[PDB]
């Protein structure tokens, strides 16, 4: 009979075609009307083939008045389609459901097990021009609004135009899509994993989800636009690298919905705006979006190299901290290395918590804890690449390209591998790794920080459909979707890091531009175009804000806890209070234009003047209304915004510019009215509002409506202890007069507010661990004692400063009894007195430390006491002193942090650590003294104890840490690799890449391995080198000092463990310590080429079990000694006029020092012996720095027999003298070839800059002997090296006028156009001394750059 | 001004 149904709800009638799943029309309560598919389109798309249906394929079963089911038989014999396809359309309220309940395939059984190959899959399905929402050009304001991904702020991802006669559009695709005319509008939903057109993307994340398909056909007269879906993917079939097909099942069965609409926004018109607001009933939401809102400060706690620079327990004290300085606000914590070693280590063992942070016992206490505060956290996971020492790590799991070889990664600690994406993923791989995390966080985890996805590292594709499978993965898990790109994952991500760091990218690389998208999602995703003014376009004050991210534990360096905060203030509570509010009505936006498709875009003159206006709303009916001072670019206006809440101004001015490039005069009072968890309203005595005025000064407020009564309200200022300075100001007509300090936090309660109680350094077994809880941390907490002065210093970090004779106390608590345990604390000594560490049982001392004057800067990027960080005096020797005890069965045991000195010099101590550790290699004398200390590296606390990281490349992420065994992988042999990570048992010390440095790589420093004053000991230890001299032995003393180091080359041992042993004489000051130097000689990479030359080990240094041992020596009289100090004395006496201030004023301590020891009343033969040995050590210091001063004058006079000798009895090559310059500087300043080319050949650095910054060549090319100037640019010499001027060889060249010297530098690649600090080039020097014949040809050589 | 002659230790701009 009929051929039509009709599916009824209260809120409209649906009347659907019989024959197929198609909607004629959709008639509202109103009457209005809204078309469907009104022709007689029956196709359906299987596999890329069209197929029309007869009357005989689709069966019809009206369920329900609001439900139908066809059932459609879809075939071609040709083609190898048979199929029946079970489509459910469902109404409810103003919703439209089409849903594909049921796939049956006649041509196949189903998915081999596996994901073995499917024959006939069922790959893709679609209805061609479905029409389920259609619009028609003979129809009253007949209009179209798309969106598609843009990360461009000058290109808008929108469109908006008109339904003409003249339109004609074929499956146009869009991430969303809205239609509108005759009263009513609509957009289409889909779950479509189908990719296409973008308008800005430098990535594949998910980033071209396109899900509608705008297509046009005649409707008699007019013309109608109808929307469709974009293709579904089911049973999808896949390639790994390896060339190996799979069968994947669908993520989910396809899903599309059409919401009506009519004047949702109650404004005159009927646009997309009215279907944007219906759609948010259908659409897809992020899984966890709605907390978002909450999550005011996120931040990055960073862990890197085995250094555990913030352990999980840590990352809980900072969680407290910036809990009291926001009052509660929520905050969101990304573990950046809470795996393995840390940061780009151990990838992709998602379920291996880093056990020097305290493994996943303490993981869980932080996260478990923090959650009372509002925290959340999440961790950094990379599924695109991959390192040996991962215990995922295997054939199958490897990327290679299509010659069969690996896709090699970056190569920083160690070289990571890509991951080959497809087999991870159609293995079932990467499900279990997520799962074995699952495990170890259960329900206390919040996020899942995912690294480079879109950027091409897993596969060629990443396309929406992996992308999918992926998020579905991690949201199953009960994780919230974040990732780094900021057009990256449309469908399932809440955050974007190049999106909420503006910092990152570029313009054209940052949040999701489109007034579509955030109209629609503003309060599910941080992933958006915030304030950044550079960047113009969107990212020139956005009114909506969008999230500012700074951080303060080490992310790239960063530290700054007071900029960290401001920044928190300035952008982000603005941003997150308008994230509680849902867009309603969003008129005259600028950046919508006629020329970029928006010809039709929303205008309203009789709305804010005719510029940009924002009105938001929430479930309760608040209004927060955001208006634009003037909509031109060029008026001071364009930045001003004023904020209203119900009607009342909240917040008004210009905010600082987001690149801090210029501060702003914006000033807010802004209610906040939910709690930090659910986000739901607090109640009266708990309900708030935060002041903050940029420029400072005295404003009036009107209070929101449920304080208009209040006689008085009660202001607080916000700190680092919380709630301080508590002022009782005065209501009058319902409005205060508040006092702001600049750029300052206040808070204002109702009545009087109660401190947030924080119970520092909880699970830590110390209270205030580090010395977070104000200068009320040493009465409450520590216990000082003594005639000295205890106080907490620091503005940023705070630490622990001792002056004079004080001891800081405090019991330690919950020790296991019986247990072994380890206490680290950093130490900054620069006092010559001692700082100690005890641990104390009831008086009795279990373990004692002790540093005197500190040795080593601290070079660790991510620790918040680096050497750039200002602990004292624009320096930092923060390292850490560490305590083995085993806990005492009676319970008592304390921690003391002492200084004994009287003198005035500061002690700087922070982060108390009390670990469980297994480490027992350290024997003492009967005396306190070392006699043996051993380490195999297998229970490491953290870091390289007992060395420390050096400069050698200043503060950075340092390429030294404790490497992982992983066989065959980590061995040598595997690939291309040819050293052993690992020499014995599970761990070792690697040293990757860090050749012709010049400098000390690490060392040891007293307060690890102390080396008593005329003590002999025997070090010794296994190694591995990639080629020969490359890598040295360093024995010195006190703080590192080129030259007054004795180095001896270590020869290569790669794939076989050498053995390397010294002997090493205790110096009098007691400051000795050995370590590996970097040498200048250039490794041997044995015809290697590209990332082999990284993996293959040639320039890596690999150290295990290392054993100090105190030696029996010799046994001297007190003649013997006196003895040797007259043989001392009549030999480098009468060297006084010879030798500098300082080398004589040690010459005269070490003899002074030595002469006491012998003198002394009751000495016997042990003082006897080490002032002999003291002696002999210092004789041959003496004498090989007299190798090093006689060199230098051979190098310059040009004796080249003599160069030989000395350099043959072993006179440091790259001796400096009191100018810096070496006797290769010298050599090739005088004109000597035959002196340059023995010393290159012996090792000296041909790119060593004097205290000017003149490498030899400078000197060579400014004198003019080209011979030399040839042999320098063979032997590896910087043709563009630099002066502290900024004068290069080039210019000394052209200014001295050496017409031969100018033409070959810039024969090799020297940079014409190279300019000083005055802006002169080689040339602009040539044309001031009258060399036109050299400015000719400099002019003719810069010509050419075209 | 810009140096006479230069060498270890002597800046090109001293004067
Ligand atoms: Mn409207
Ligand atoms: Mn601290
Ligand atoms: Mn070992
Ligand atoms: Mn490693």
């Amino acid at each position: 009979m009929v051929a039509c149904e009709t599916l009824k709800t209260k809120k409209m009638e649906v009347q659907i075609k019989k024959n197929f799943p198609s909607v004629l029309q959709y008639t509202m309560t109103d009457g209005k009307v809204m078309y469907g598919q009104s022709k007689d389109v029956r196709t359906v798309e299987i596999n890329g083939t069209n197929i029309e249906l007869g009357d005989d394929d689709v069966t019809f079963k009206k369920v329900s008045d609001t439900e139908a089911t066809y059932t459609l038989k879809v075939k071609d014999e040709a083609k190898k389609i048979d199929a029946v396809i079970t489509v459910q359309i469902t109404v409810k309220a103003n919703q439209l459901h089409l849903n594909v309940t049921k796939i049956k395939n006649n041509l196949s059984e189903g998915i081999p097990e596996g994901n073995g190959v499917e024959e006939n899959a069922i790959q893709t399905l679609s209805f061609p021009n479905q029409s389920l929402v259609s619009v028609r050009s003979s129809q009253e304001n007949a209009q179209f609004t798309g969106a598609r991904m843009s990360s461009n702020t000058q290109k808008p991802g929108d469109t908006n135009f008109a339904v003409t006669e003249d339109t004609n559009v074929t499956d146009s695709d869009y991430t969303y899509g809205f239609i509108s005319g005759a009263g009513l509008s609509a957009g289409l939903w889909s779950n479509s994993e189908h990719d296409g057109t973008y308008v800005a993307a430098p990535v594949r994340g998910g980033s071209q989800n396109t899900r509608v398909y705008a297509t046009t056909q005649q409707t008699g007269d007019a013309t109608s636009l109808g929307l469709a879906s974009a293709p579904w993917y089911y049973h999808r079939t896949v390639t790994d690298s390896k060339g190996k097909k799979y069968t994947v099942a669908e993520t989910a069965l396809p899903q599309m919905a059409v919401a009506i609409a009519g004047d949702e926004n109650e404004d005159g018109a009927v646009n997309w705006q009215d279907g944007a607001i219906a759609y948010r009933d259908i659409m897809n939401n992020p899984y966890k979006s709605e907390e978002v809102p909450e999550l005011v400060a996120w931040r990055i706690a960073m862990n890197f190299g085995s250094q555990a620079q913030n352990p999980f327990l840590t990352t809980l004290d900072n969680v407290k901290k910036v809990a009291l300085n926001t009052d509660g606000l929520g905050q969101s914590v990304l573990l950046k290395g809470y795996g393995n070693e840390g940061h780009d280590s151990g990838h992709p063992d998602y379920g291996d918590i880093g056990q020097r942070l305290g493994g996943a016992d303490d993981m869980n206490t932080m996260m478990e804890e923090g959650s009372k505060y509002g925290a959340r956290f999440g961790v950094h996971v990379n599924a695109s690449e991959m390192y040996p020492e991962a215990k995922a790590f295997s054939e199958d799991m490897v990327r290679r390209n299509s010659a069969g070889g690996l896709s090699y990664g970056w190569n920083w600690l160690d070289q990571g591998v890509g991951i080959d994406g497809i087999y991870d993923l159609a293995s079932g791989s990467r499900v279990s790794r997520f799962a074995d995390l699952s495990k170890e966080v259960g329900d206390n985890m919040d996020f899942i920080y995912l690294d480079v996805w879109g950027n091409l590292t897993s596969s060629g594709s990443e396309d929406s459909w992996e992308t999918r499978k992926m998020s579905k993965m991690i949201n199953d898990n009960g994780w919230r979707m974040t990732t780094e790109w900021g057009s990256g994952n449309e469908y399932d991500s809440t955050f974007q890091h190049w999106a909420a760091d503006l910092t990152y990218g570029g313009y054209t690389s940052k949040g999701e531009n489109s007034e579509v998208m955030r109209f629609l999602r503003n309060h599910q995703k941080d992933s958006w175009v915030g304030d950044y003014p550079q960047y113009g376009g969107a990212a020139n004050a956005p009114l909506l804000g969008g999230y500012n991210m700074k951080d303060f534990e080490g992310w790239q360096g960063r530290n700054d806890y007071a900029a960290y905060i401001k920044n928190l203030y300035t952008h982000d509570v603005s941003t997150k209070f308008i994230q509680h509010f849902k867009v309603t009505r969003w008129v005259n936006n600028p950046l919508l234009t006629a020329d970029n498709g928006n010809a039709a875009a929303v205008s309203d003159p009789n709305t804010n003047n005719g510029n940009e206006q924002i009105t938001l709303k929430d479930s309760n009916g608040n209004v927060v209304v955001v208006s634009r001072g003037s909509n031109d670019t060029s008026s001071a206006a364009y930045r001003q915004r004023t904020i209203t809440f119900n009607g009342v101004k909240v917040a008004s001015g210009v905010v600082s510019a987001g690149d801090g490039s210029a501060t702003g005069d914006e000033s807010y009072l802004l209610p906040w009215m939910w709690d930090s968890f659910t986000g739901k309203l607090v109640k009266d005595s708990e309900q708030k509002l935060y002041h903050w005025n940029t420029k400072g000064g005295t404003t009036t407020w009107t209070l929101p409506d449920s304080w208009k009564n209040l006689s008085s309200v009660k202001v607080y200022q916000l700190t680092d202890q919380g709630k301080t300075n508590e002022q009782t100001v005065a209501v009058s007509g319902g409005k205060v007069t508040l006092t702001a300090d600049a750029e300052t936090p206040y808070v204002v309660y109702k009545g009087e507010a109660k401190q947030i109680q924080v119970n520092w350094s909880e699970g830590m077994h110390v209270v205030d661990a580090g010395f977070n809880g104000g200068s009320n941390t040493l009465t409450d907490n520590w216990t000082v004692s003594g005639s000295g002065k205890a106080e907490v210093e620091g503005d940023n970090n705070a630490m622990l400063r001792l002056t004079g004779k004080v001891d800081v106390s405090q019991r330690l608590t919950d020790l296991k009894a019986g247990q072994k345990y380890a206490l680290y604390v950093g130490v900054d000594n620069r006092s010559t007195g001692d700082a100690s560490v005890t641990v104390t049982s009831g008086g009795k001392v279990l373990a004692t430390n002790s540093t005197g004057k500190s040795i080593a800067k601290n070079y660790i990027k991510a620790y918040g006491h680096n050497t750039n960080s200002n602990t004292e005096n624009g320096s930092s020797y923060f390292q850490n002193m560490y305590v083995f005890f085993t806990a005492p069965e009676n319970g008592d045991a304390t921690v003391t942090l002492s200084h004994k000195s009287t003198d005035g010099a500061h002690t700087y101590f922070d982060d108390v650590r009390i670990v469980e550790n297994q480490y027992s290699g350290i024997t003492y004398e009967k005396d306190g003294t070392l006699k043996s200390l051993t380490n195999g590296f297998e229970n490491n606390a953290q870091g390289i104890w007992p060395f420390v990281v050096s400069g050698s490349e200043g503060v950075e992420d340092n390429r030294i840490h404790l490497s992982e065994l992983h066989a065959p992988f980590t061995r040598a042999g595997w690939d291309v690799k040819k050293m052993d990570d690992v020499l014995d048992g599970t761990w070792s010390v690697k040293v990757n890449g860090l050749t012709q440095k010049g400098t000390l790589v690490y060392q040891t420093i007293p307060q690890n391995v102390k080396f008593e004053a005329g003590a002999k000991y025997k070090v010794s230890f296994d190694y591995q080198s990639g080629s020969d001299d490359i890598y040295a032995i360093a024995v010195g003393q006190g703080e590192y000092s080129a030259g007054s180091v004795k180095l001896t080359n270590l020869k290569k041992a790669l794939g076989e463990t050498g053995k390397a042993e010294f002997e090493l004489t205790g110096g009098v000051n007691g400051d000795s310590w050995f370590g590996i130097y970097s040498t200048a000689t250039a490794p041997d990479l044995q015809g290697s080429t590209g990332n082999a030359q990284d993996f293959g080990g040639y320039k890596d240094f690999v150290l295990d079990n290392l054993k100090i041992e105190r030696i029996e020596s010799q046994t001297r009289t007190k003649a013997e000694a006196q003895d040797k100090v007259k043989e001392i004395r009549g030999k480098y006496d009468s060297k006084r006029a010879e030798l500098s201030d300082a080398a004589w004023q040690q010459y005269q301590d070490t003899l002074v020092k030595a002469r006491v020891l012998i003198n002394k009343n009751g000495a016997t033969a042990e003082d006897f012996t080490k002032a002999y040995d003291i002696l002999v050590a210092l004789d041959e210091y003496m004498k090989l720095k007299d190798l090093d001063r006689k060199l230098l004058e051979a190098a310059r006079a040009g004796q080249d027999d003599e160069v030989r000798i000395l350099m043959a009895n072993g006179a440091d090559v790259n001796a400096k003298d009191e100018y810096g310059a070496t006797p290769l500087h010298l050599a090739a300043w005088t004109g000597h070839l035959e002196i340059v080319e023995v010393l290159l050949k012996t090792g000296a650095d041909v790119n060593a800059v004097d205290s000017v910054g003149y490498t030899p060549l400078h000197l060579a090319a400014a004198e003019g002997h080209l011979e030399i100037v040839e042999v320098l640019l063979k032997t590896g010499a910087d043709v563009n090296a630099q002066d502290a001027q900024g004068i290069t060889p080039l210019h000394l060249a052209a200014w001295y006028g050496h017409l031969e010297i100018v033409e070959v530098l810039l024969k090799h690649g020297a940079d014409v156009n190279a300019q000083d600090c005055f802006g002169k080039t080689p040339f602009d020097l040539a044309i001031d001394n009258g060399n036109e014949d050299i400015a000719e040809v400099l002019q003719k050589a810069a010509k050419l750059g075209s | 001004p810009k140096s006479i002659r230069i060498g270890p230790g002597q800046a090109f701009y001293a004067x």
